[PDB]
């Protein structure tokens, strides 16, 4: 370009140096490392239900052949129990405020 | 030998449908445009 | 359930009923607010005139003739009437029904002695 | 570290105590409220209204 | 769902008796907001006591109407005592 | 926590009775109610001078109270039948239409 | 509901009340039409089946309950004047900003985004970047400001609070002009013998508590 | 009593040795992968103890163990595992530096490519500017020096010439033989130019 | 500095040159037209004063054989010798003369230009490849991609005969028949859209077909390694099964089918690496 | 969806090739987290 | 290719922990317990609310400076 190319180089070098300092400054480097591994664990080892069962059926745990139905039962029971608790709370509130209405 | 392949398919389809339902609001329209072309009661 | 047309008939009619009750409330409150402001202004001007309260900017101070304030007389009479009739007031630990009964008894006594 | 935290907590409690005692002085700088007759027999102090009567001087009649 | 919606619309409506006329209803609303000069000192005690017996608008309205009746009687007596 | 709180607690019987009486009033007291809403629409009548709307409000409330009384024996019988149907409901349109014709 | 535009106020004895009534009746048609459209939308949405309505109602139709509430409140207050806005700056500053963000008073040109993009244009003109990058880095901050400006529904709640406050203020100010004639005689004596700008409603409560604490009783 | 120390030591030794067994496979796979995104096939096909290997290698090189709990064979195996993890860390640093240099060359190539595309109505320049030529010259010099430094490792030298030098060849194909072209590519037109049929 | 002027020039450039989208200078001034019109692309990036310069030649069809290469040679021998073009085999076997023969990437020599004198015929370089000179693109990026696939026989194990031939049989010979006939003319690659957008990370139809030929070679025992090499990033995945790589092959090969089978093997290869590696 | 969307971005847009697959896989993680958060909160 | 839409999960995430299946029962128990705590308080707030108007619910409005809010008729 022109004489401003020196300013361009200075600015880009300053940005590079700041990035380098921030990345591998001991505490920041350690916390970025731990954050990267935590992100890997979260994304790749999420609580799935479908997975490759390479082991023979004589080796697969019964905890794995029934985990789907355990999860479905727990979620459905939680939902129906929440609905029942909402109905019970509604009737309880109505009865209580009818008793205290007088 | 994927376990619960049907469940995985159903879960992915349900997630996609729910996301498209909430992100686009396709099933929850606004009928203010249709209000002028309507006959009122009372 | 009923038809949605009937449900909306009910909706608009209940809106009108609530608005009518709010109209009653607004009229009563407005006329009594006029009366209340007139009474409060008259009380303040009378108190300042008879040298019972000294008003300096924001805070009022007790004067020499403070014992002759109509507000002081009202306070004494309120305390006396509460003592004589509302005996159990400010300490009634009973339930709401018992509180209503006590208030009704006090009202009947005051009506007898009105 | 524990002793430093305890010292900070006690300093905060001292500030709260100063605020409380100044509020109590403001409450007590008022003239005494007389309770004679039925006003004695049915004192206005109750657990529901205690915060509205704390550190207020009363002259109440009754039998110890 | 329309049942729940009309319940929400029902709630703001006060339950006045069937046999009351509109004029009597308006009178009962007048007495609730009735100015007595004695109220300024009785209202403090009334509010302090009723602050714990109020959970429902029905209780609020009944207690405040009773307090206003007491205040009106006290004001009548006071004005008959201090002409 | 977002739905509006209730002011007056209505029992099921009271709510159904108010529903049916409001429907009857809107089919009967429509003119007075419309006049009252006409008075209560302007700034004056709604906020500044509600004193003007006093007579129209009284007329409307008197008409509604007359509806709530339903002194007619046929009206009482049909209303009781509709209330019974509604309480069994914890449909009813034919009963309502039979009642409203009275 | 089909309120005629001409007001019946005197306009020579209650100028404020007449102006308020004129503004209320002038804009009544537009706000009434928008209210009708919103109510029809809500009714038809309630009329839906399962996940199309009557299940997601009114829990998920919260952007039009707010619109209906704002429309009704603004219908009551026909026009908001800048003099009355500044008073609410005592309670909440930037209330004019909230009203602009919610009420289509003017065109909210992205001044901040445009000047930030111009700042990028200055740097892109020093260590020369292509004009494609210049256009992109001009659009980006303007787009950011537009995203952070429009859709702000908390401004709608702030405007609801302001409209409730202004409605109450106008109702009270309307009563002031009606009873100004009646209180003229008492006002002179009250002002001349009580030198205090405190309100009578505020002074009297001081008297009430003063008699409550220190009185011969 | 020393439950915390026991658990820390057993966790560290377990992870370190387990990832020491599955370390040469990961290094070999990273060798197969191109220098552009050497961590690919782990983000896409199989993350076969790659991220776990990096994390626990850094931990092992930056943690300490209590030799009281270890046996003699256990401590020898753990120390060999720690050495393998440190070598993996050095290998990862090497491949990351090579990948970053590859991306430097690819950035030069993409800057050239954006100036020739038909969609580029934004800026059409017949002649490359001075600073891009200087960057090309400097990067080619660095690439030649890198190849010279890998003279003791013929396989690594061949991989670098195949992968990193390919974009140098692409830059060669994108520029006419005019102006300072002979001087800019003077280091390139000695050996690696003939590797790409030039 | 050099930015704003460049932007103004280029925006003014194409807009003022999109109207004149074919320059068409004439070699000479002619009046009577009994001759076919040849719009031959001309560009010599050796002198600063030169731009893509379609030249309209007029010449009798009869005087040269009905081949595009013969027509170009007639143009570049008698009328304008400055024209350049690669050609050696004259039989459609070397692949040197691959050019855009009237909107199609086919070998110039084994090709027939249209006989209608009214409609001009346009000859252009191979297309999405840098232009060294008139109709002479540089296929060096193509050639280099041929080096990556390791196109030589690779044996894991030796044979016990040590004095005889690798047993291949006639049936297994036919597997690589229809794959080895490619002349590396690079006419499918320059007409393959996936190669248009990613000349770097996409090997191309011809190169992937050569890789498939070496993979299905019966003697070759590095099938898995070759699959791994080609089943990396978008080396092969970028192919979109468009089918234009087969429509324009002068030798009648089927690069589309070759790449389809290669992708099928890759898709099986990913699955096979789990089923056949579990212990 | 994300795979082919990224492929479309990479094929046609030259400047999208500046992003190495390390950054793209980071966009993948962020997008998946955002989608999970969106689905969770829309039911709350 | 030209056929990429499948509901089948990607094999990249289909891996499995060495000590059994992916941790789902534990995480679903944690989620259910979190749901009970979360949809146990909004239920408490929803059904135990009443609206009261008393003239005692109102308190003097104040500015950001703390002094009482009084707006003049003519500002
Ligand atoms: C640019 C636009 C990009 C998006 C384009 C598509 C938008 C439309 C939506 C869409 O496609 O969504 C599908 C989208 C991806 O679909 P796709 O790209 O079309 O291809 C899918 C594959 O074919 C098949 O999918 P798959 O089986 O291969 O997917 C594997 C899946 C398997 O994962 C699961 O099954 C997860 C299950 C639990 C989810 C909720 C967890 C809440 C906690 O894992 C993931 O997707 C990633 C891991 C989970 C991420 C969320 C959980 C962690 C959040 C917190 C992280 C914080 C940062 C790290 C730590 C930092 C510390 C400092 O999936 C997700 O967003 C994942 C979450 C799904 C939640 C619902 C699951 C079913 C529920 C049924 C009831
Ligand atoms: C419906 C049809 C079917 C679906 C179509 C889906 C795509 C729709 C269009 C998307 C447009 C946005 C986009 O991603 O554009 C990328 C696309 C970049 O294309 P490219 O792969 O870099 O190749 C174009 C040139 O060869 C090289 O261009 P350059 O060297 O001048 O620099 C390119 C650079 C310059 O940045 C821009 O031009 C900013 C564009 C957004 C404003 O563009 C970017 O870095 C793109 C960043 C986009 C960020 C999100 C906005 O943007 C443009 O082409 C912008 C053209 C208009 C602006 C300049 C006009 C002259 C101003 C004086
Ligand atoms: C058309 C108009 C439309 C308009 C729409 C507008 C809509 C509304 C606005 C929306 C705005 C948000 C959208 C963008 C979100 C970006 C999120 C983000 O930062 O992603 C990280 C992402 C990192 O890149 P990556 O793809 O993860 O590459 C990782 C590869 O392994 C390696 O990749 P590589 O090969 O490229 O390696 C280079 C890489 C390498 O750089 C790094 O690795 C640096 C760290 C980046 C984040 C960690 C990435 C690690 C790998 C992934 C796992 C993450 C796990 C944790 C997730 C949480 O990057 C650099 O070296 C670049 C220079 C970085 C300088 C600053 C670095 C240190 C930051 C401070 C750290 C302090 C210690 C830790 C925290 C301690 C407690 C506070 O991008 C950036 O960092 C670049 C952009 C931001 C640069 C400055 C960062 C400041 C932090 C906030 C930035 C937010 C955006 C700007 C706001 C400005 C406000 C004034
Ligand atoms: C809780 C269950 C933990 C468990 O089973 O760990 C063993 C198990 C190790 O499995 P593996 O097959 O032996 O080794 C492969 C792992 O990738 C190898 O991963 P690793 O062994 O390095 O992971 C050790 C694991 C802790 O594992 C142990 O301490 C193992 C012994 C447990 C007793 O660390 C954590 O769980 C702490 C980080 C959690 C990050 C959550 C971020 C949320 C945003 O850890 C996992 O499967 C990690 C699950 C992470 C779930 C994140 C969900 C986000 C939504
Ligand atoms: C002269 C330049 C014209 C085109 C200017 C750019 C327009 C599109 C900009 C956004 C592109 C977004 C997608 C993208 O990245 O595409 C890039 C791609 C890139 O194509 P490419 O061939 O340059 O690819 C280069 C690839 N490398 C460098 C890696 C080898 O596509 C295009 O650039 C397409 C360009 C043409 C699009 C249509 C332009 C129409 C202009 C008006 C014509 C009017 C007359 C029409 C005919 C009338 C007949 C009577
Ligand atoms: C026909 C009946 C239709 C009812 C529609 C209103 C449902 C209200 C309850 C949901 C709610 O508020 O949840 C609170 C909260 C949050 O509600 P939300 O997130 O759905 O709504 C928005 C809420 N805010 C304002 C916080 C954003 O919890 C849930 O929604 C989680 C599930 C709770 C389930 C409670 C009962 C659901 C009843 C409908 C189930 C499906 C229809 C079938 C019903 C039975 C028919 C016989
Ligand atoms: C706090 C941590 C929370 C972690 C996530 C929750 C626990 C683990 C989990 O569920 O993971 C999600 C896992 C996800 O695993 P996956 O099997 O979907 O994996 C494939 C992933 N995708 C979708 C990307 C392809 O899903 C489940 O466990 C099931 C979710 C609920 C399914 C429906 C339940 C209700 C069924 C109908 C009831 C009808 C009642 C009557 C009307
Ligand atoms: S496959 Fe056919 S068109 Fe393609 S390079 Fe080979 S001979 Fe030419
Ligand atoms: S057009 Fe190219 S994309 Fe595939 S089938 Fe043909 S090789
Ligand atoms: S000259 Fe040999 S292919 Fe044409």
């Amino acid at each position: 370009n022109h004489s401003c190319q020196k300013v361009f180089e200075g600015f880009v070098s300053a940005l590079y140096d700041t990035s380098y300092f921030f990345r591998n400054f001991g505490p920041f480097k350690a916390t970025i490392h731990y954050a990267t591994y935590a992100n890997y664990l979260a994304q790749n080892w999420a609580p799935r239900v479908s997975y490759i069962e390479t082991s023979t059926p004589a080796y697969t745990l019964a905890k794995n052949k029934y985990a789907v139905y355990i999860v479905y039962g727990l979620i459905g029971g939680a939902l129906i129990h929440n609905y029942m608790l909402d109905n019970k709370a509604a009737q309880k509130s109505q009865q209580y405020y009818l008793k205290h209405r007088d | 030998p994927i376990r619960n392949i049907q469940f995985a398919r159903y879960h992915y389809l349900a997630a996609v449908t729910v996301f498209t339902y909430f992100a686009t609001r396709c099933c929850l329209l606004d009928y203010k445009k249709y209000y002028p072309l309507a006959s009122v009661k009372k | 359930m009923f038809s949605d047309f009937n449900m909306y008939e009910a909706k608009v009619f209940l809106k009108a009923v609530a608005d009518a009750q709010n109209t009653f409330r607004q009229t009563a409150q407005q006329e009594n607010q006029l009366a209340r402001y007139e009474s409060q202004s008259q009380s303040l001007l009378n108190g300042s005139t008879s040298g019972a309260i000294s008003i300096t900017g924001d805070n009022i101070q007790q004067g020499r003739n403070f014992k002759a304030l109509k507000e002081v007389k009202l306070f004494q009479y309120s305390n006396e009437i509460f003592k004589k009739y509302l005996a159990g007031f400010d300490s009634f630990s009973g339930d709401y029904t018992a509180f209503k009964k006590f208030l009704n008894e006090s009202v009947k006594k005051i009506e007898q002695d009105a | 570290i524990g002793t430093l935290l305890y010292g900070a907590n006690q300093s905060s409690k001292a500030r709260e105590n100063k605020v409380a005692t100044e509020t109590r002085k403001e409450r007590m700088a008022k003239p005494t409220i007389q309770l004679t007759g039925a006003d004695s027999q049915n004192p206005p102090f109750t657990e529901k209204n205690i915060n509205d009567w704390l550190y207020k001087t009363v002259s109440i009649t009754g039998r110890p | 769902k329309l049942d729940q919606i009309i319940s929400y619309y029902i709630t703001p409506v006060r339950r006045f008796d069937k046999n009351l006329t509109a004029e009597q209803i308006y009178e009962q609303y007048q007495q609730a907001a009735q100015f007595n000069e004695i109220d300024a000192f009785t209202n403090i005690r009334f509010h302090r006591k009723f602050k714990e017996y109020i959970q429902t608008q029905e209780q609020s309205d009944y207690l405040y109407e009773k307090a206003k009746q007491i205040s009106t009687l006290a004001q009548k007596m006071f004005e008959k005592k201090f002409p | 926590s977002i739905l509006p709180p209730l002011q007056y607690t209505y029992s099921n019987e009271e709510s159904l009775e108010l529903l049916i009486h409001s429907i009857k009033g809107n089919k009967d007291c429509n003119s007075e109610r419309k006049a009252f809403n006409l008075c209560r629409s302007t700034v004056l009548g709604k906020h500044v001078e509600p004193e003007k709307c006093l007579d129209k409000a009284l007329v409307f409330v008197n008409c509604f109270q007359k509806v709530r009384r339903d002194e007619s024996a046929a009206c009482q019988s049909a209303f009781n039948s509709t209330l019974e149907c509604g309480k069994k409901y914890s449909s009813c349109q034919s009963q309502l239409d039979a009642y409203l014709n009275c | 509901v089909r309120l005629n535009l001409k007001s019946n106020v005197d306009q020579n004895e209650y100028p404020f009340l007449a102006k308020w009534d004129k503004d209320m009746r002038q804009n009544y048609e537009e706000y009434q039409n928008r209210i009708d459209a919103t109510t029809y939308h809500l009714q038809r949405s309630q009329r839906g089946i399962a996940v199309f309505g009557e299940w997601m109602y009114p829990r998920y139709f919260q952007k039009d309950i707010l619109e209906l509430e704002v429309l009704r409140r603004k219908q009551q207050l026909g026009k908001i004047y800048p003099e009355e806005v500044s008073s609410y700056t005592q309670i909440n500053p930037d209330i004019a900003n909230d009203l602009n963000l919610t009420f289509n008073a003017k065109l909210l040109w992205p001044v901040r985004g445009m000047t930030v993009g111009a700042g990028f244009f200055a740097f892109a003109h020093l260590f020369n970047l292509p004009y494609s990058f210049r256009l992109g880095l001009f659009v980006l901050p303007t787009a950011v400001e537009l995203a952070f400006t429009w859709g702000n529904k908390t401004s709608q709640f702030k405007s609801i609070e302001f409209m409730d406050y202004l409605l109450q203020y106008r109702v009270s100010k309307a009563l002031l002009e009606k009873n100004a004639k009646h209180f003229a005689e008492k006002k002179a004596a009250y002002q001349k013998e009580i030198n205090s700008s405190q309100s009578v409603q505020d002074l009297y409560n001081q008297l009430i508590t003063l008699v409550s604490e220190q009185a011969p009783s | 009593m020393s439950l915390v120390s026991l658990f820390k030591n057993t966790f560290l030794k377990s992870r370190v040795i387990g990832l020491s067994f599955q370390a040469q496979r990961v290094m070999a796979q990273m060798a197969k992968t191109d220098f552009e995104n050497p961590d690919e096939h782990f983000l896409l096909n199989d993350a076969m103890k790659y991220n776990e290997l990096v994390f626990y290698g850094r931990l092992a090189e930056n943690w300490s163990i209590n030799p009281e709990l270890f046996g003699k064979a256990e401590l020898a195996k753990y120390n060999e595992a720690k050495q393998t993890l440190i070598d993996f860390n050095q290998y990862h640093a090497l491949v990351q530096n090579l990948h970053e240099f590859y991306w430097e060359l690819k950035t030069i190539y993409l800057e050239l490519s954006r100036g020739v595309a038909t969609s580029n109505f934004h800026n059409k320049r017949e002649v490359t500017h001075s600073i891009i030529e200087s960057d090309i010259k400097n990067s080619i010099h660095k690439y030649i020096q890198l190849i010279d430094d890998l003279k003791d490792y013929p396989e690594w030298q061949h991989k670098v010439r195949e992968e990193i030098g390919y974009y140098a060849h692409m830059i060669y194909t994108s520029v006419n033989h005019d102006g300072n072209f002979p001087e800019i590519f003077k280091e390139f037109n000695k050996v690696d130019s003939l590797y790409y049929f030039k | 500095s050099i930015c704003l002027e460049s932007i103004s020039g280029t925006i003014k450039g194409l807009q003022k040159a999109n109207y004149v989208v074919e320059h068409n200078p004439n070699l000479t001034s002619e009046e009577k037209k009994h001759l076919k019109q040849f719009l031959v692309y001309r560009y010599n990036p050796a002198d600063p004063h030169d731009q893509p310069k379609y030249v309209s030649y007029w010449c009798d069809i009869k005087k040269f054989p009905p081949m595009f290469l013969d027509a170009i040679l007639y143009i570049k021998n008698e009328l304008d010798p400055t024209l350049s073009i690669r050609r050696s085999c004259r039989e459609g076997i070397c692949g040197s003369c691959a050019v855009n023969c009237d909107g199609l990437h086919t070998l110039a020599c084994i090709s027939g230009f249209n006989r209608d004198l009214s409609k001009p015929t346009i000859i252009t370089p191979l297309g999405h490849m840098f232009i060294l000179k008139d109709l002479v693109v540089d296929m060096t990026n193509f050639y280099a991609q041929y080096k990556m696939i390791e196109p030589y026989l690779k044996r894991k194990t030796p044979k016990p005969d040590a004095n005889k031939e690798y047993p291949q049989s006639p049936e297994q010979r036919a597997l690589l028949d229809g794959l080895y006939e490619c002349v590396l003319c690079a006419a499918c690659s320059t007409s393959c859209p996936s190669y248009w957008w990613h000349p770097d990370r996409y090997l191309g139809p011809a190169i992937l077909q050569q890789a498939y030929r070496w993979i299905v070679d019966s003697r070759d025992e590095y099938t898995q390694e070759r699959i791994e090499r080609i089943a990396e990033d978008v080396r092969l995945d970028d192919c979109q099964q468009i089918g234009m790589c087969s429509f324009t092959c002068p030798k009648g090969l089927n690069p589309q089918l070759s790449l389809k089978n290669l992708m099928d093997m890759v898709k099986d290869f990913r699955q096979k690496r789990i089923e056949q590696e579990v212990l | 969806m994300f795979k082919e969307l990224i492929h479309i971005f990479r094929t046609y847009f030259i400047t999208f090739r500046y992003l190495k697959k390390s950054n793209i896989n980071f966009l993948k993680n962020l997008s998946y987290t955002l989608i999970a958060y969106y689905l969770i909160i829309n039911f709350m | 290719a030209r056929l990429w839409w499948t509901l089948d999960p990607s094999k990249y995430y289909l891996k499995q922990i060495s000590s059994g299946g992916r941790n789902e029962i534990l995480f679903t128990v944690l989620g259910v317990t979190a749901a009970y705590w979360y949809f146990g308080n909004k239920r408490c707030e929803h059904y135990w609310r009443r609206q009261i108007d008393n003239c005692q619910s109102w308190s003097r409005a104040q500015n950001i400076n703390g002094n009482n809010l009084t707006v003049k008729q003519y500002f």
